[PDB]
């Protein structure tokens, strides 16, 4: 899965809920963009 | 998402942020730093010189240090508040993304001091007042201008009461008739019987 | 519940058919409750024409005994089983045991509201209000550009000298901290309902 | 919605009680809510209404709490931001009966509103205000330390709305600093108003 | 926008070009040291004898230089507007560049000190809470009366004050609701425009 590229970006932005192991990929990506 | 050490709540965003600052230390010095904060929670003082001396490993700036001590104090106090075991704490810190070696180290120090922590946290729990001590004198009255012979005992009480730790006790001083004293002592004994039924 | 020898002797005289008939027992018992609960200090509360044949030293002694037992039974949340036990000990008959319980039950709620109104307590918070301002300038510093909250609590108690409003200011971090503390407190009330 | 993102529990409770309530009693209650907002003590009149309607105090409390919250949140909105059509629509999503909606709308938009606005504006104050300001201007001719002084000063006395009062003397070098400071703040209030009208109003 | 240097303030600063820039660097050091710690007039008579000028000449130059840095930091004047302000004084590029760096090095620290001067309102420090149930009194022997005991800690003028208070459960649910609506306001479009435009 290609998520690692964009989740590295969201963490580097300071959206740390991309680190939580338990949320679904949609919540991480779309939540982080919001 | 909800966590036991957070009190059956989702993790605060400042805690989840600064958990990523803990990962920046070695696991060997994250464990040493826990010991310094935990000593302070146990009332044994804190060694800022040592804290700064070891965190130079990671080249922390003083804003990193402040945030690191704050989050360790939160995690350890709040696990002890809710009586969370180190087994649960390790598993659920890992869910937040703390590395497994850092999770380990952090919880093997909590496991050692869990019991004395909770005894101290009960002593620190909110009080309005504390009775620091009692003094008393009993007098016998012989005669007066107001009554030619009296021949009655009288009591003086002084109660030392402390509003906050590290402060001198306030004295409450008063005088009582022997009738007022008798009824006061009898009432306090009834209160004590009820207290003993609760714990 | 303990009762002094003075109170017990007063009840032993109420238990007599000779000293008090069933009529006088009812009228004195009603006067006992009235003198406890009425806001009027009715000094003639004992001047009922059917009570007039009783020795006024005995009458006023049994009236204070009754009132004292009523307050002690009330304080200790006495159930009818407790009341009936003590009355039969004082040699009451089945008719007067019924009469005492009937009057006590009628007045029980008023007595318990009275006993519970006595005390002192902390200042009670009753309301809150807030202002949001954006900080522009000081005579020493330009471009402050930070929000502040101005909070006031309304307290409503007079058990000790006090001032009715507590005012303080919060930054964004201080108000977020404060709200978290009050929600932590509120979450503990919820847990206590699971007991 | 003007009630925010999630409906307050007291408003949801009240809105289901309204289905059982006679409109005569509703309009009696609404007067007590409005007059309480204007600061009038109503506790004894509410109690008489309770026994008159045969409402238990558990239901009075729920009704009064729910009505107060709804009016508080609506009356705090400017007429640009809540208007009769959108208010009426939003209240119908609560399933409030339409006749009671008309009574509520008359309170928020009718001739009651200007007195409510006046009371709501009083609550922005947090620090005390000047209630009175008196002075005298004196010249000292002689003093223990100087055969001739000839030096002016201003004695000032302030009374604040707090009920506090202060009497103090001002050197003329200190009066010049005070006068300068006050005129400066007045310039900077006027500049701030012009920033707001040209950027926040559009 | 630009600094309006008064004629006396200009006349004090006119000492700066009269001596080597290495001495002006020393004036810069001692200037910010006084802002940091407090002034010590005993140095002015030392520099006076070293420079063959009066002690008032040293004092005026240095205290004028401190005011230049203080007013620049108060305004947060830009580097471009700073130069346009300073070029009313005639001295050469080397001194102009020295002063600009001395400003930008220190404006953030000075602004921290200048923030302490504002009108001193009381402010929140901390809150403690305890869930109490009252079970008996002298007058009435069985009860359940739940209350939240609150201890509110406040600052003013650097002095801590504490107030002990009480709420019932339903009032505590009202308190959270109202102060959550307070925090929600900063997210509304109205307050967003203020933050966006008043800058």
């Amino acid at each position: 899965v290609k998520l690692t590229e964009i989740l590295e970006l969201l963490v580097a932005a300071g959206y740390f809920r991309a680190r939580i192991k338990g949320l679904s990929p949609f919540d991480k990506v779309v939540g982080g963009m919001t | 998402m909800r966590f036991r050490f957070c009190g059956d709540l989702d993790c605060p965003d400042w805690v989840l942020a600064e958990i990523s600052t803990l990962a920046k230390m070695s696991s060997v010095k994250l464990r040493l730093l826990c010991s310094q904060v935990l000593k302070e929670l146990l009332g044994q003082g804190i060694d800022y010189e040592k804290i700064l001396k070891l965190t130079a490993d990671a080249k922390f700036e003083s804003g990193d240090v402040k945030a690191t001590v704050a989050v360790l104090s939160f995690i350890l106090s709040s696990a002890a508040k809710h009586s969370v075991d180190g087994e649960s704490l390790s598993s659920e810190l890992q869910q937040l993304g703390l590395p497994k070696e850092h999770a380990a180290s952090l919880c093997r120090c909590y496991e050692e001091k869990q019991s004395p922590l909770q005894k101290h946290l009960r002593v620190c729990s909110l009080r309005m007042n504390r009775l620091a001590g009692v003094g008393w004198r009993v007098d016998y009255t012989l005669s007066s201008s107001l009554l030619q012979s009296v021949e009655e005992p009288m009591v003086h009480l002084r109660l030392e009461v402390a509003a906050a730790p590290g402060t001198p006790a306030q004295p409450v001083a008063m005088s009582l008739s022997a009738d007022k004293f008798q009824v006061l002592l009898a009432e306090l004994k009834q209160a004590q019987t009820l207290m003993s039924s609760l714990g | 519940m303990e009762l002094s020898e003075s109170v017990q002797k007063g009840f032993q005289m109420l238990a007599d058919p000779r000293s008090f008939d069933s009529n006088a027992f009812t009228l004195l018992l009603r006067a006992a409750f009235q003198s406890l609960l009425d806001a009027q200090a009715d000094e003639a509360v004992l001047d009922h024409p059917d009570l007039k044949h009783i020795d006024p030293v005995v009458l006023k002694h049994c009236h204070a005994a009754a009132a004292t037992y009523i307050l002690e039974a009330g304080k200790h949340r006495a159930d009818k089983s407790t009341l009936s036990t003590y009355l039969e000990d004082c040699k009451f008959d089945r008719e007067r045991i019924e009469l005492f319980c009937t009057e006590y039950q009628n007045n029980k709620n008023s007595l318990e509201i009275l006993l519970g109104s006595i005390g002192r307590s902390l200042p009670h918070i009753t309301d809150v209000s807030w202002r949001l301002e954006y900080q522009i300038k000081t005579n020493q510093l330009h471009r402050m550009y930070r929000p502040a909250y101005l909070v006031t609590l309304s307290v409503q108690n007079t058990d000790s000298p006090s001032y009715p409003e507590i005012s303080f200011s919060c930054s964004m971090e201080q108000l977020q901290d404060l709200v978290g503390k009050l929600k932590d407190a509120s979450k503990s009330l919820e847990r206590a309902t699971q007991l | 919605s003007f009630l925010g993102a999630q409906l307050p529990p007291e408003v949801a409770a009240m809105a289901r009680l309204l289905g059982d309530l006679d409109r005569s009693t509703f309009r009696k209650l609404l007067k007590f809510v409005v007059s309480s907002l204007q600061g009038e003590d109503c506790r004894e009149a509410v109690q008489r209404l309770g026994v008159s309607a045969n409402l238990p105090e558990e239901q009075l409390g729920a009704l009064l709490a729910g009505m107060h919250t709804l009016l508080q949140q609506a009356l705090r909105l400017p007429p640009t931001s809540l208007k009769p059509d959108t208010f009426r629509d939003q209240l119908q999503e609560l399933c409030i009966p339409q006749d009671l909606v008309g009574d509520l709308a008359s309170v928020v938009f009718g001739s009651q509103r200007p007195l409510l606005d006046s009371v709501a504006q009083q609550q922005g104050a947090w620090l005390p205000h000047v209630a009175d300001f008196r002075w005298r201007v004196d010249v000292a001719i002689s003093t223990s330390a100087l055969a001739r002084s000839l030096q002016p000063s201003v004695l000032m006395q302030l009374k604040l709305s707090d009920g506090s009062a202060y009497r103090f003397e001002v050197p003329t070098a200190k009066f010049q600093e005070l006068r300068y400071s006050v005129a400066l703040v007045l310039k900077e209030m006027a500049d701030l108003e012009k920033r707001c009208e040209r950027r926040l109003q559009d | 926008m630009l600094l309006e240097l008064s004629e006396e303030h200009k006349e004090h600063l006119a000492f700066l070009p009269q001596v080597d820039s290495a001495v002006v660097a020393e004036f810069g050091r001692i200037a910010v040291e006084f802002l940091r710690r407090g002034a010590n007039p005993k140095i002015y008579e030392g520099a006076a004898r070293k420079l063959n000028v009066s002690s008032d000449t040293v004092q005026h130059g240095v205290e004028g230089l401190t005011y230049l840095l203080t007013e620049s930091s108060k305004l947060m004047i830009s580097e471009l507007d700073f130069q346009d302000s300073v070029f009313v004084l005639g001295f050469s590029e080397e001194l102009n560049k020295l002063l600009l760096q001395l400003y930008l090095d220190n404006r953030k620290e000075i602004r921290t000190i200048l923030s302490e001067l504002a009108p001193s309102l009381p402010s929140y420090h901390n809150l403690e809470w305890r869930l109490d149930v009252q079970l008996a009194s002298r007058s009435l022997r069985q009860q359940i009366k739940p209350a939240v005991t609150i201890k509110l800690h406040l600052n003013q003028n650097g002095d801590h004050n504490t107030k002990v208070l009480q709420t019932d459960p339903a009032t505590l649910l009202h308190l959270v609701q109202q102060l959550e609506q307070a925090l929600e306001e900063m997210k509304t479009n109205h307050c967003r425009r203020v933050v966006r435009n008043i800058k």
